[PDB]
């Protein structure tokens, strides 16, 4: 809830959950 | 730093009112320390027992 | 004593938990499940006794943790790393005897020189490391384990004010103990005593004194004498708070003209002047518990055979280790009894926080994001001012 | 120390403790139409009963969650925070230098005068605390209150 | 709720200083009740009696 | 005409405090005169001394 | 302190003067000219406990 400086380096975005681009092939 | 008088005060049910400063009772002068002394009375009750201990 | 009650079992049998999921490199691929039961346990509720409990929130309870130095923090910009200063020492005057052959005044005479040479600051360094597997395990929701990973970043900001506070507070207090040699101190004998005392030595840093400074153990000021006074808008002193508190409560209250005798805004304290130790005799680390309590504190990089040389500090209690019996001394006052006085611009503090963070490494290879933390400090006692303790010796 | 000492892990350590559930309070009463009638000499004062037993069946709630809420603050100062916590007095104006070297003690940079060893990781490590003096309240009788502002202040 | 000191004052002929309070004597270091009491010279006093009765 | 109180300072090394006044003791509570005395020490100590004597 | 304005010969030492080895001085003085000196400890102890 508490922001600060909330989204700072690569860990911080990481868990701000990134890119579901690539799924498997079937469907 | 300081002290108290009471010319009363027979110290059996006094709660807050100091410590290690003198309770000037109605007969004895106690002073109170975290428990109160007699010092007065320990002085007369020391001389009647120092006569009573010269048979 | 044991439990028969088969849920309890159930959490006894450690086997098919998480954790044996990740220290080996093969595992099961699929779970059947159990049938998880409530009664007779911690977690029961009257209506639905077979549901696993819910957890609804968490808060993560941050503190800030201030320095109550950073006005002594100045910034150098991190190039050579020998600083020094020095002074010209005294010379009183000599009377007029013209006896002596006029072709002295042909015979020179260079000042003399004192100086103190310093030298290099330290760095310090602290790593933490966010995964991406086990931690998130936990965690109900995203907005948590984004809530974790900013507290845990500000208290590890945090830590380095408490750190360098405490270790500023050791330095002095070793300097007060280990140097200032004789004259200085002043034995005080009650918790009384020296609230009298203090302000005796304050108005004796105001006399044009030869003494009360820590000119005899400098470069060339071994023999001779140096004097200083002070300014009162200049002088620290500092104790324990309990000395303060015996000050705040009983002589500017139980006295009745504190108009301009009030010298408690230059009092600084603390709750205890020491937890911080220091190193003798020049040891290494030979058994494993030994490291094990330093990885509870961040010391992650010291293993068995590491050497630890004479003039490192180890800033929490440690000694208690068995390897450091006999070699490892705490600094602290003798019997609770101090009053540390000296003057500001005598002690000097530089740190370089410019290039502090650094960027981040992400290691796909087991998912997570390292940080560190690098900042430049330096911290010294320069031995040219009045200075005073006043202990129990 | 060798080059590839950065590709070590240093994970965070927390220190955690758990808490149960609370406790529903229930209270109930109930209102008579005809017999009520025959105690009461206008509709006005009836009214005045009914409305009068229900802020009572909210202020009795009050003063019990009070009371309790002080209980339970004395429960845990007897028989929690284990024996570096607590202090000890003699006297009744020794405790009036005490509290007030305490609330001193406390907002300082330490990682005494918590219990956090008692929470899960808290056995081994560091925690360290202050505390701002809007936020520290202290809680005494009020025979000790009196004893304050008669004797001291 | 007050004291007083004299460092003289052999307690023969003093009148209207106190009650209730200390009034230190040459030698004895006395207490002024509503009768003067003699506490340190009761020790001493005391101390000799109970030497004195040890035979 | 003052007083004060320690209920500390077990007066082996006290130096410049006050004189004709009260310097309670971490035990015995004792009175600072020119030189100090010790006044319900000596209570205590008459009372021993005497219960001694009672033989 | 006022002793010294008190009309005195005590105070003075003209005794160890040339040609006034025997025999009195009276002379005062008048607060804008009377200056202790002293050590600084009972100079602290003047300002907490007398004043």
């Amino acid at each position: 809830m508490y922001e600060g400086n909330n989204m700072r380096s690569m860990m911080g975005t990481s868990y701000e959950d990134s890119r579901l681009n690539k799924r498997t092939e079937l469907n | 730093a300081a002290a108290a008088a009471a010319a009363a005060a027979a110290a059996a049910a006094a709660a807050a009112a100091a410590a290690a400063a003198a309770a000037a009772a109605a007969a004895a002068a106690a002073a109170a320390a975290a428990a109160a002394a007699a010092a007065a009375a320990a002085a007369a009750a020391a001389a009647a027992a120092a006569a009573a201990a010269a048979a | 004593q044991s439990t028969k009650n088969e849920t309890a079992l159930l959490v006894a049998k450690s086997a098919k938990s998480a954790l044996q999921d990740f220290n080996h490199d093969y595992s099961k691929s699929w779970t059947f499940g159990d049938k998880w039961d409530n009664s007779n346990t911690m977690f029961e509720t009257f209506v639905n006794k077979y549901l696993f409990p819910k957890i609804n929130e968490t808060l993560l309870i941050d503190i800030a943790l201030g320095n109550r130095f950073n006005w002594l923090a100045k910034e150098q910009d991190f190039i050579g790393q020998y600083s020094e200063e020095y002074v010209i020492m005294d010379t009183v005057p000599i009377n007029m005897d013209l006896s002596k052959n006029e072709e002295l005044m042909l015979k020179r005479n260079y000042p003399r020189m004192a100086t103190k040479l310093y030298g290099n600051g330290i760095v310090k360094k602290q790593k933490f490391t966010l995964n991406n597997n086990d931690t998130r395990f936990n965690f109900q929701t995203l907005a948590d384990a984004t809530n974790y990973a900013l507290g845990v970043y500000k208290k590890k900001i945090s830590d380095i004010n408490v750190l360098e506070e405490k270790e500023m507070r050791a330095m002095l207090v070793d300097y007060s103990l280990n140097q200032l040699s004789e004259t200085n101190v002043r034995k005080a004998t009650s918790k009384e005593d020296l609230a009298s005392k203090v302000f005796e030595a304050i108005l004796n840093l105001q006399n044009n004194s030869a003494k009360y400074n820590e000119v005899h153990r400098a470069s060339g000021g071994a023999i001779g004498q140096y004097t200083t006074v002070s300014k009162l808008k200049d002088i620290v002193i500092l104790t324990t708070d309990s000395l303060k508190s015996y000050l705040l409560d009983t002589k500017i209250a139980n006295t009745f003209q504190i108009a301009g005798i009030d010298f408690t805004d230059h009092v600084i304290s603390f709750d205890d002047l020491g937890g911080v130790f220091k190193v003798t005799k020049e040891f290494k680390l030979q058994n494993q518990d030994s490291i094990d309590f330093l990885r509870a504190y961040g010391d992650y990089q010291s293993q068995l055979g590491d050497t630890i040389p004479v003039g490192a500090v180890f800033t929490y209690d440690v000694s208690k280790l068995k390897e450091f019996t006999g070699n490892v001394e705490e600094i602290k006052p003798k019997s609770d009894l101090y009053a540390f006085i000296l003057d500001i611009n005598s002690i000097k503090y530089k740190r370089y926080t410019k290039g502090m963070l650094k960027p981040p490494f992400h290691n796909p290879e087991f998912d997570e994001v390292t940080h560190w933390i690098h900042y430049y400090s330096f911290k010294a006692i320069s031995p040219f001012f009045n200075k005073i303790l006043i202990t129990d010796q």
